[PDB]
């Protein structure tokens, strides 16, 4: 019976990529990764990307709003849409026997929407709700304002449709947005758990809107702003970053490591991270409850790097200043050759575990098959990661201390410092 | 409470919500006059019937 | 193909150490993995005065052992990129680690060092005392949990299962270095534990390491005796915690379930699959296949609802929970009980066909990663005394039909006195008697 | 030949709603399908229909009609709602059939 | 690691209105790992990182 | 906190069969209901007469 | 007063001296009309440097005098009009606070011609910080101001508001001739330097409306 | 001129929508609307709300 | 309306005055006479008709 397969990855004339695998898992998971997000919006059609996310269940030219749901549920399948500020992923899941069935809808949803005015209209008030739940975590509110203060465009765009635009988006804006961004050369049809020949037959033999790179995102321009939201919360959230590195950038791996060297999220339930210089550094400065971490984001043509904190309103000053010294102290050779070795594995481990999940795996095989064109070897990634010098790390730390910073706060800020007091 | 005692009173609210502020189509013809006549007729039959029943 | 892929799944190797401990694993091609110990111990095992020990313990289980103090222990775990986490329920506790297949052996040593040599430093205990007290005040603001505790508190009033896992305020304030030690000694024992591992590890190499750090063998016959707990009595009753100052109401209603062993649990889960669950962000909206979800959407009955089949060794809770605005509680409850009666009296073959497919996808999803496969193994052995494969589960599931679901649901639901927990602005929901009548006549 | 067409245009004129300025679709009894269909109408078509109806009701109350010139002509009667209505019914049947088997 | 996450059946929902952390324990791991993702499912809750 | 809350003792009111906190109350269920439903059914019969 | 008023003397709470930040807050809200203000720290109440900005104000244009007319005595307005072609408005903004002040301009324009309008409003401030102030512009403004001040006291509310604002921040009533005397004693230089203080000082800005074409404080 | 205004029976009211909240088309119906100076705020027990 | 006891113009009446009608939890037996008076009345009418017929 079955054994070891190989990750094939064709590409058609129109530029549509097709990555496939086969771990003989009892369940298959297919996705449609697309270079499209809130980054391609303009003051004119803001939020349209968000609504497009919620509109996945609307009627298509091949299947009705009704059949899409009753049809997918009928085979115990699922259908979801995850999207960042510059990528959208439509993926479905089901048992191996029903992939074909569930596929019809995935095809229809991403290539043949109808955006009927009334369906669209009844749907819009949902943006209001969907946003309200997401914003329950203060975490999400500050990252919206962070990107805002950090940029002047593209990435500066919010991930959740602004309030003033709720109910003002049109079927036209949806259609145009889908025509100018969901183009074959910007799309990839990944799929774990199926023979590569079938996933290929589906793609070519079915997809329409195509050929080209339609709308192009106006290169992101760093601003370095400072947005502060006084809202009474006893817990102040704050983020201070600097332009970091882009995706695939050689300087990428450096920050990733500088990240783990400073502390990138707890590993022992209720434990006080020791391998975390930033945390340990903060704890020495404050005495009340808190949290602090290395923040790192890699975007197509830019990136963000810095730290994120949470603390009682009064001990906000000490916590952020402390978090800073810990970044300067590292920009000053304060990085042992060992800290670099801990982090190095700490990272290969994190990356590695993060791919046990069918979602994590597909998300990996996909992100590459789209931004690249092929699959890197898990040994290359590890090889590229340890090839990072103790200097690479220290310099990354300098780029932060030297570069222009942008900050975003939230909560009772009466004791929180201004970017120019750091 | 309600300003006019025609909207609030549990009884005058009834006489009102069915014979005074009741929304009726602007164009019903005379063929819509029979319901009231039937009613009035009924009250009339009962009155004359009682008067006769007493003898 | 589905049928076959289920077979190719690598079997679960199980071997017991002569000291009572069992060792099981499922080997994959994966470079990363998870291993941990699943103990048959929780709040149900505690008493009036030591309620919470298992939890107070869970907090110290990571503050280091005697073989190596706090800073050392942590440093040693972190610096090798392994994740150390765990939990403690009512009838089950577990500490597991996530790391690279390589470290497998050093991991075991650490697991063993924790379950056996927890330092229980006394300066640490006076610190966790405040930490726990805080977590109680934080968790006290999570209505969903406040509600399931109240459900248990009344459903099994006057028994062990009626206790919270975190214990009481008084106990946390007065538990002793002694009690905690006593808890560990009395409960964390070889025959009541299971070493589970999932990922790219060799059973052989695994069991070897076990024998090495999981030594201490028993002399008497009592040390190899796994105590059977005193049965908990179910009670049809209700607890209503009213506070009109709360935004939305929480309602949880349930009947007594069979308990792990019983095959009916399969059917019950298929049943729950028919009623399903729902929350205001489900894109399917008015078209969801779940009749209750649909009505919920049509009439705006709730912010969310979920069905549950919480199993235990000898008992259980089969019910549902919903969150809704103060003025829609009644209708929601009404439609919900309705769907239950529909289960006992008119379930169709169409509804079951789908319920099965939803359930199959659900069981497969519980095996997505090493940590969840490890959790399954730990619990299967501990609860079913062995592992039940997807190939077997599926067989059981395929056997269920409309006829069956009706008979099983009628058996546990029809004309029964449920347990009810209601928290928040609950004035519109009322009278146990009325709720009770909802238990009969479709 | 043109038999059906002659009959249709005959009936259309015999019916007489065009004398009130009503479009054939303005005269549909509002059952459930029509109720839904109307909700899907674009604002402008909806308001135009609304005025036509309020206009007929006012004529009806007055016991008058429109001047011959203003009567809707058979070939100029816009069947604005029929496209929507047919779809609403198309969806309903699908759901109906799907909930059976 | 071009993964937007690797740098950066089930599911539980929630509810709010429109129109608590008190110790280093119930806060740690809540400091923006990396980018913010957003999901929506036609059958499962909404999520955000 | 809700953890400090427990259901009072209903011994003074419990029927015998479910008085023991360690015995399955399900075994005497059909009994306790059969009785009360018998009373009701009888009232019906009397009323029907 | 005597026979009644209680709440004992003193000064209880004291305001923590205002600290300049120089931030930039932008509100994207879809409006077809963009409002924007760009200022710098200016004169404080009763400050010596005060009267200078008041005049630089009227020299640049501080609110229309002819119904539906195109202010000519308004360099800022006239300067803007030459740059844009669609409807708009632009004025000199001036605020005097106890321990600080604000000064600059405020504009309103169609979203697309927002760029040209604000840049144009800027050059007019720089061009003034470069001797671009005639000895006459200073004379016009001077009276333009004495007139404004004077008229603004015909209203019982305006009068009481004058007699009060002084009797509180000062202790006595200045003579209407002293105010006028203090105002014209402003040199052509005082004005030009005030203009420089603006061009040199750190600016803070605030926008609102569809800002897709509105510039950032660092693009000026 | 220490007046906060001189540097920055009658009266007509208005009304909006809450919950969330809730025309100028020529240089004429806009001129004189560019913040003269600070911002004042008034409230009367007998008249409309004022703002400058 | 989900349950036809709340929406129906007639069953809504029987319901809103004899089934879901909110009553004080502690009214004594002295509150039992209203219904008796009612039943009595329907009873008098029924026996009266039967007698009036002879
Ligand atoms: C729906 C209302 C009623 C109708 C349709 C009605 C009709 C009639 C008819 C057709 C007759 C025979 C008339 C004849 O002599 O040719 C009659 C007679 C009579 N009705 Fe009525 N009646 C009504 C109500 C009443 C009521 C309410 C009473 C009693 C309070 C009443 C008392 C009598 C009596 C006493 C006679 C016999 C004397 C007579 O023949 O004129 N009726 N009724
Ligand atoms: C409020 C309800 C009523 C009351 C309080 C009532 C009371 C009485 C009383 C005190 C008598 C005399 C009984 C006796 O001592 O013989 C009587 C007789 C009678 N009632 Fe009524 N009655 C009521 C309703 C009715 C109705 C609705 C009818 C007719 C449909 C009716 C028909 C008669 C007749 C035929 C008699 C005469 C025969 C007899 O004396 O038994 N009653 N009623």
């Amino acid at each position: 019976c079955p054994g070891a397969e190989d990750l094939e990855i064709t590409k058609l004339p129109n530029g549509l990529i097709i990555a496939s695998l086969e771990n003989f898992s009892p369940a298959s998971r297919i996705g449609v990764f697309i270079k499209a997000g809130s980054r391609y919006e303009t003051t004119a059609n803001l939020g349209t990307a968000h609504l497009l996310r919620l509109a996945s269940p609307l009627t298509t030219k091949g299947a009705s709003s009704f059949r899409i749901t009753r049809g997918i549920e009928a085979v115990g399948g699922s259908l979801s849409v995850y999207s960042t500020r510059e990528k959208m992923t439509y993926c479905v899941e089901c048992l191996r026997d029903h992939v074909d069935t569930v596929m019809e809808y995935l095809l229809n949803v991403t290539t043949a929407p109808e955006f009927r005015p009334w369906e669209v209209t009844d749907l819009q008030p949902q943006l209001k709700v969907d946003k309200a739940v997401a914003f329950q975590s203060p975490q999400v509110g500050v990252l919206e304002n962070l990107h805002a203060a950090a940029y002047k465009t593209a990435l500066a765009n919010p991930l959740y449709c602004p309030d003033y635009r709720i109910g003002k988006i049109t079927s036209e804006q949806l259609h145009h947005f889908v025509q100018n961004n969901f183009t074959s050369a910007r799309m990839a049809l990944v799929g774990i758990g199926v023979k590569h020949s079938d996933l290929k037959q589906v793609a070519e033999q079915f997809l329409n809107i195509r050929s080209g790179a339609g709308t192009s995102s106006a290169k992101a321009t760093y601003w370095g702003g400072e947005i502060r939201e006084q809202n009474g919360h006893s817990l102040v959230h704050a983020a201070v970053v600097t332009e970091g590195a882009a995706v695939g950038s050689a300087e990428a791996n450096a920050f990733s490591v500088l990240q783990h060297v400073l502390g990138a999220g707890p590993l022992i339930k209720r434990g006080s991270s020791v391998t975390s210089k930033l945390y340990q550094g903060v704890a020495k400065a404050t005495t009340q409850p808190f949290d602090a971490s290395a923040f790192n984001v890699n975007y197509s043509d830019s990136g963000l790097f810095g730290f994120y904190t949470i603390s009682q309103a009064a001990h906000a000053g000490e916590v952020i200043r402390a978090a800073m010294n810990q970044l300067k102290a590292a920009a000053q050779g304060g990085v042992t050759e060992e800290d670099v070795t801990k982090a190095k594995n700490q990272l290969k481990a994190t990356y590695l575990m993060s791919v046990e999940t069918a979602q994590g795996l597909l998300n990996e095989i996909g992100s590459e098959a789209l931004l690249s064109g092929t699959h890197t070897a898990p040994s290359v990634v590890a090889q590229k990661i340890d090839s990072v010098t103790s200097a690479d790390v220290v310099n990354a730390a300098k780029k932060f201390v030297s570069g222009k910073k942008s900050m975003a706060a939230s909560g009772d800020l009466g004791s929180t410092p201004f970017l120019d007091e750091l | 409470m309600a300003p006019n005692i025609r909207k609030s009173h549990p009884l005058l609210k009834m006489i009102n919500n069915s014979l005074i502020d009741l929304p009726a189509p602007s164009n019903i013809s005379a063929w819509w006059n029979f319901g009231s006549l039937l009613a009035v007729c009924l009250m009339t039959q009962i009155l004359t019937g009682l008067l006769l029943a007493m003898h | 193909t589905y049928a076959q892929t289920l077979q190719n799944i690598p079997e679960t190797n199980v071997t017991t150490l002569d000291n009572g401990l069992r060792v099981a694993s499922e080997e994959s091609s994966q470079p990363t993995c998870t291993v941990g110990v699943w103990i048959g111990a929780g709040s149900r095992y505690e008493n009036e005065k030591n309620n919470g020990a298992g939890y107070f313990v869970e907090h110290l289980a990571f503050k280091g052992t005697k073989k190596r103090p706090c800073a050392a222990f942590e440093k040693e775990v972190e610096s090798m990129g392994a994740h150390f986490n765990g939990y403690t329920s009512r009838e089950q506790t577990a500490f597991y680690i996530k790391a690279l297949s390589k470290d497998m052996p050093k991991v075991v040593e650490l697991l063993a060092d924790v379950v056996q040599n927890c330092a229980l430093e006394e300066s640490q205990i006076e610190k966790e005392r405040g930490v726990i007290l805080q977590e109680l005040k934080e968790m006290d603001n999570d209505m969903t949990n406040v509600t399931f505790d109240y459900l248990h508190a009344t459903a099994f009033q006057g028994t062990a299962l009626a206790r919270t896992v975190e214990g009481t305020t008084e106990n946390i304030k007065h538990l002793t270095r002694a009690d905690l030690a006593s808890y560990i000694d009395t409960h964390f024992k070889a025959p009541r534990m299971v070493l589970a591992a999932a990922g790219g590890i060799s059973h052989k190499e695994l069991v070897d390491a076990a024998r090495q750090h999981f030594s201490g063998v028993s002399f008497t016959y009592k040390e190899d005796a796994v105590p059977i707990l005193p049965r908990c009595r179910f009670t049809g009753s209700e607890i209503r915690a009213r506070d009109d100052a709360l935004p939305v109401a929480h309602v949880a209603l349930a009947v007594e379930g069979p308990g792990w062993a019983d095959p009916d649990n399969v059917v019950l889960h298929v049943a729950n699959a028919i009623i399903g669950r729902y929350d205001r962000t489900f894109g399917g909206g008015k078209h969801l296949s779940s009749r209750l979800a649909a009505l919920a959407v049509e009439h705006k009955l709730c912010h969310s609802f979920q069905t549950f089949n919480t199993s235990y060794s000898d008992t259980g809770l089969f019910g549902f929970h919903f969150v809704a605005d103060p003025l829609s509680i009644d209708d929601m409850m009404f439609c919900a009980q309705g769907e239950w009666m529909r289960l006992c009296t008119s379930t169709t073959e169409s509804e079951v066909k789908r319920a099965k497919n939803h359930l199959r996808s659900a069981m497969v999803a519980q095996l997505d990663g090493t940590t969840p496969v490890c959790e399954t193994i730990g619990s299967h052995l501990l609860n079913y005394g062995r592992r039940i494969s997807l190939e077997e589960w599926d067989s059981r599931i395929s056997a269920v039909d409309a006829r069956m679901v009706r008979d099983v649901c009628s058996k546990y639901i029809y004309d029964k006195c449920p347990a009810l927990a209601a928290v928040g602005p609950i004035e519109q929901l009322l009278d146990y008697n009325r709720i009770r009548s909802g238990m009969y006549w479709i | 030949g043109r038999l059906m067409d002659r009959i249709r245009k005959w009936y259309y004129n015999a019916a007489g709603f065009n004398k009130y300025g009503l479009m054939r679709d303005d005269t549909l009894y509002e059952d459930d399908d029509v109720k839904e269909a109307l909700k899907r109408l674009p604002e402008d078509l909806y308001n135009e229909r609304m005025f036509r109806i309020k206009r007929a009701l006012d004529l009806s109350l007055k016991h008058r009609i429109l001047p011959k010139e203003q009567w809707v002509k058979y070939e100029e009667d816009k069947p604005y709602l029929e496209p929507y209505l047919k779809e609403v019914i198309r969806e309903r049947l699908e759901r109906e059939a799907w909930n059976k088997k | 690691m071009l993964s937007v996450a690797a740098r950066s059946x089930x599911x539980x929902x929630x509810x709010x209105x429109x129109x608590p952390l008190l110790c280093r324990e119930s806060m740690s791991g809540r400091s923006a790992r990396r980018d913010l993702v957003a999901g929506i499912s036609l059958n499962a809750p909404a999520s955000v990182r | 906190v809700h953890n400090d809350v427990t259901v009072p003792d209903f011994s003074a009111y419990r029927r015998e069969d479910v008085m023991d906190a360690t015995t399955s109350s399900q075994t005497s269920s059909e009994d306790r209901k059969g009785f009360s439903y018998l009373v009701t059914a009888t009232a019906c019969v009397a009323t029907a007469y």
